[PDB]
RNA sequence: CCAUCAUUAAGUUGGGCACUCUAAGUUGACUGCCGGUGACAAACCGGAGGAAGGUGGGGAUGACGUCAAAUCAUCAUGCCCCUUAUGAUUUGGGCUACACACGUGCUACAAUGGACAAUACAAAGGGCAGCGAAACCGCGAGGUCAAGCAAAUCCCAUAAAGUUGUUCUCAGUUCGGAUUGUAGUCUGCAACUCGACUACAUGAAGCUGGAAUCGCUAGUAAUCGUAGAUCAGCAUGCUACGG
RNA sequence: AACGCGAAGAACCUUACCAAAUCUUGACAUCCUUUGACAACUCUAGAGAUAGAGCCUUCCCCUUCGGGGGACAAAGUGACA
């Protein structure tokens, strides 16, 4: 399932209106953003290490 | 010639934006001064939750930084701010002529 | 999928191209659901699949004005 | 009589002058008077400068600037305000301990975070 | 035809088949037409410019059959879009669910 | 315990940025070649205790700067094992070049570098107590008041998990100014993994 | 926040066309949905049949209309278990000239008109001369702790 | 961004008016302050002092912790499988069906309105070959190509509600508008189930809602909306922002 | 703390559901080795993927040898996906 359906969008899909954009850690196809194509998760723990840009969490 | 310095943070640009503002205020130039222009942020309004819980919302913050800097006197014996490479980490190469 | 070519569907169509020349056959399983239907191959047996088995039923000359996929029953959703 | 004074008001500001003679609105060269359309707080407009009585007495020349036209209002009776109290501070315990030039102490509630919108509370479908 | 009296051209001919919706834009257009037509309107040659244009359709009671018959016709289609008037359906696929209480 | 990350309480309001490159335009496809080259690139330091990393993007220079906690096995002899990820910065990618090495004295004062390695003094699970009180001990003997170290997942061989921490002092963990870094790892032990929250202070 | 007892009164705006706080308070009531250019505009067409049926002013004739809704004894209902608590309550002047103003645009709504063009103007000048509509305000606590006075 | 310059079409042009508003860096409040009855028990109260008055305002880390609360259906992984299928592949159906209980919102039940036309005033935000202005075509949905240029500078869009001359009189009538046929107007290999219009036709409920139950203590309830994300194609779902 | 819930756009996909079609080292991530080193595009029949077929039968330079650091997976076996 995840892993034969992301090389079909990491490849050409047969209905690329189909949009199957998967993570690499976490088979995610929804909570990914246009500059994203990662889950809110993973993302948000490597927010925390510097590998997605700077974003700041509380007090407001 | 317009020379808006950009980044995520200000305290980044400023001085980066304080790197060109005084590079060429040692050069043959005629610097306008720092007036940075509007900073669009952007919520990224994810739910706190994993799967069920509703009235769980978090959102996010990333900041662009766009300035306006521009001077009106280009001579190759003084340009080594504009040409000479500084602080390339969030300065992209906004150099218009 | 616009209205220049108003949509006939030129795979059942062109399946019923396939067809014209010879004698039509009665059920195929084939699918006849997205595919409209125009006075020239009237009397003609078609099995729209309805998604369990597919199931023959004839193309008149009155079913000018639409498409063959209002023909299969679907479901048997008969309930109360 | 030429003072230069500003004023804000909900996401609208303004900037104002002053002229001798005697008073007069000049709100971007029209009036306040089918700009405003209730007719209303125009009444009171004159409660700023009426402890000063520089009603008929100063004219403005105002120009208001951003947001709505209702937020353009309360604005230049704050504009007129510092602009007044350049020109006359005689009732200045009248101005700032009483009406002209105090603030904006309180604007417009965000639609609130971490629920549906401005602290209503999203529609509990239990009991 | 039989259109309600003592309204304007605008408030009495939008009941009949043909008209509603329609004196708004296509019967107050293909008529001289005024405001406040009621029913004194001296209906004899005002209504002598209007019943050249009031005879136009099948829209005299009988459209309403000519769509019956279509609506018999689409069930000799066959299709949903008599079935649900036919079967209590909601006819454009809508929600036969619980609120559709007036046609079960 | 139903809270969130003390990690994520000062991104940007004590602490500065691990990632203060600028990548605006086309941010899709030059990011998927970031985390290309990284999921090999924790896999062949063998546990060196990293503190954490800040790559760096300038015109095509995407810089790797990872820290190694342990040295030497980095440089090799004047640039031999260092040369060997230099080779594979022209492999997986076209440049990448230029890679870096660092050290730290005062060997367990980081977060990180005590997380990294109290995960890997629980595989053998041999004196949990005096290696953490070996640890812990020495700490405040290098320099800290409040340090906080748990041994959570699935101790002794049994069938539940239990957290064992070792905490004192005082503890200002939530001020806006404090710089705190918070870490996790994957411990398993075949029936259930260590996943550790430290706390030092510095 | 009530269980604090007593919170401060809300203040009163006096309007430039009266000088009254009154008036712009009998405008904060008519203020159905808070319309105020909506309804203070139709509030001052419907002092016109007010005026009709009365030839003094506006600020003599709703201080003399609101005098017989101002009542002397209402009743709060304290907690006595199986009694009536009819409890008589001398009111303080803030509440009593709030109570007076209260029933005023509850009660215009259900006469023979429907419109709020004249719906305030058919509901004041019925209601001055303690004679229903809003003196049910009034009279009818004026009737209601009294035949029962063994409930105070 | 136009007081004062005129060639104001405000090319808001010459100069750059740019003084002020206007777009980003910094500090101003602190029962710091005076009188107390308030006696020292610190305060608090009374005022006027600052722009702000008593943290001026909002949040945020929600404490050591509770409910094994949901999810091995975003991921993992301790287990078993599963290995001609618990892997599948396509398109046919359906995920929206139907006697239906609860929910949830939308919108009516007008004449504090409707509607004709007017006049506004908007903020925030979008944009990378796109906004669609505008010449434009059609009463209409929506369409024929060019402009500009990556933008304090280009398009949305005049927002309306306010009010202003009028028709109805409170009523299901002109209030708005469900349910159905005609237009194929549209993007899309492909619009019956199972997309949208407004224009033709149908033109309904509908009388402000019992008992219950909800929030709302001010820009709040309620109200008119405007754009932005998910997105071929689709919002009464979502975030902001004006009034 | 379930109720315009997870779902922030269901003609295909989505679909996780089922039925046909024709297949089990698999649409996949690809290890090793035969390295057969690309049917890398199209006609016909079939819902359509799928079945009969002609095909950019090779590509980045050098110690001088046609051999690969990079090369399609036509086979595969141990697998397992």
């Amino acid at each position: 399932a995840k892993t034969s359906m992301v090389a079909k969008q990491q490849k050409k899909q047969k209905y690329a209106v189909r949009e199957y954009t998967r993570c690499e850690r976490c088979g995610r196809p929804h909570s990914v953003y246009r500059k994203f194509k990662l889950c809110r998760i993973c993302f948000r723990e490597l927010a925390y290490k510097g590998q997605i840009p700077g974003v700041r969490k509380a007090s407001w | 010639i317009r020379i808006r310095l950009k980044a995520y943070d200000h305290r980044v640009i400023d001085q980066s934006a304080e790197k060109i503002v005084e590079t060429a205020k040692r050069s043959g130039a005629d610097v306008s001064g720092p007036i940075p222009l509007p900073t669009e942020k952007s919520v990224y309004t994810i739910i706190r939750a994993v799967h069920k819980y509703k009235d769980s919302r978090e959102q996010f913050e990333q900041r662009t930084h766009k300035r306006l800097i521009d001077i009106v006197n280009p001579t190759p014996k003084t340009v080594d701010a504009l040409m000479g490479l500084n602080l390339p980490s969030g300065v992209d190469i906004e150099i218009k002529l | 999928s616009i209205k220049k070519g108003p949509f006939v569907d030129e795979h059942l169509m062109k399946k019923v191209e396939a067809q014209e020349g010879s004698e039509k056959k009665q059920v195929i399983k084939t699918w006849s659901r997205r595919s409209t239907i125009f006075p020239n191959f009237i009397g003609h047996t078609f099995a729209v699949y309805d998604g369990r088995k597919h199931v023959p039923v004839y193309v008149t000359e009155d079913m000018v004005g639409h498409k063959l996929g209002e023909f299969a029953p679907t479901r048997t959703f008969k309930g109360h | 009589v030429e003072y230069r004074g500003t004023g804000r008001r909900k996401n609208s500001v303004a900037r104002v002058r002053l002229v001798p003679g005697e008073g007069n609105i000049t709100v971007n060269n029209r009036d306040v008077r089918e700009y405003l359309p209730f007719e209303s707080l125009i009444l009171d407009l004159n409660q700023p400068f009426d402890v000063t009585e520089t009603k008929g007495n100063y004219d403005v020349l105002v120009n208001v600037h951003g947001g709505g036209f209702t937020g353009q209002a309360q604005a230049i009776r704050h504009g007129i305000a510092r602009a007044l109290l350049e020109a006359d501070p005689e009732y200045r315990g009248s101005l700032k301990r009483a009406g002209l030039l105090t603030r904006d102490p309180r604007m417009k509630e965000r639609k609130k975070p971490g629920l549906k919108a401005a602290r209503r509370s999203p529609q509990f479908s239990k009991r | 035809v039989d259109i309600p009296r003592e309204k304007r051209v605008v408030i009495s001919l939008t009941y009949i088949y043909g008209i509603g919706t329609s004196t708004a834009q296509k019967i107050l257009e293909e008529a001289n037409v005024s405001a406040d037509t009621r029913v004194k309107d001296l209906t004899d040659d005002e209504l002598g410019r209007i019943r050249e244009v009031v005879d136009g359709y099948k829209v005299e009671g009988d459209l309403r059959r000519e769509t019956n018959l279509n609506i018999k016709r689409l069930m000799e289609i066959s299709s949903y879009r008599g079935i649900r008037h036919r079967r209590g359906l909601p006819v454009r696929g809508q929600k036969t669910k619980n609120n559709a209480r007036t046609r079960k | 315990g139903q809270k969130i990350n003390p990690i994520g309480l000062r991104v940007g309001i004590i602490r500065d940025w691990e990632a203060k490159w600028y990548a605006e335009k086309d941010f899709a496809s030059l990011l998927h070649e970031d985390l290309k080259i990284r999921k090999f690139i924790d896999n062949e330091l063998k546990e060196a205790s990293v503190s954490h990393v800040e790559i760096e993007r300038a015109a095509n220079r995407i810089n790797i700067a990872i820290h190694t906690g342990k040295p030497g096995m980095v440089i090799g002899k004047g640039g031999s094992e260092i040369e060997k990820l230099r080779n594979k910065l022209n492999a997986l990618t076209d440049k990448k070049v230029h890679i870096n090495v660092i050290e730290i004295k005062k060997v367990d004062l980081d977060a990180r570098l005590v997380a990294e390695n109290i995960a890997r003094q629980l595989e053998n699970r041999a004196s949990f107590r005096r290696v953490q009180k070996q640890a812990i001990t020495r700490a405040m003997k290098l320099g800290a008041k409040g340090i906080k170290t748990q041994v959570s997942g699935r101790l002794g061989g049994a069938d539940i998990a239990r957290a064992e921490q070792y905490s004192e002092g005082t503890v200002p963990l939530h001020t806006l100014r404090a710089d705190i870094d918070y870490a996790h790892a994957e411990a398993d032990t075949t029936y259930g993994k260590l996943g550790v929250k430290v706390w030092i202070y510095r | 926040m009530p269980r604090k007892g007593s919170v401060p009164k809300r203040d009163v705006l006096p309007d430039p066309i009266h000088n009254s706080k009154l008036v712009t308070k009998l405008i904060n009531k008519i203020m159905l949905d808070g319309k105020r250019g909506t309804a203070q505009r139709i509030l001052y067409s419907a002092f016109d049949l007010v005026e009709q049926r009365s030839g003094r002013d506006a600020l003599e004739v709703f201080e003399e209309a609101i005098n017989n809704i101002m009542p002397v004894l209402e009743v709060k209902a304290r907690r006595v278990g199986g009694s009536n608590y009819q409890v008589p309550v001398e009111v303080r002047p803030e509440r009593r000239t709030t109570l007076g103003l209260r029933w005023l645009v509850n009660y215009a709504r259900l006469r023979g008109e429907k419109t709020m063009e004249d719906r305030l103007a058919n509901e004041i000048l019925d209601a001055a001369n303690n004679t229903g509509g809003a003196v049910k305000k009034r009279e009818d606590t004026h009737k209601m702790a009294e035949a029962n006075k063994a409930f105070a």
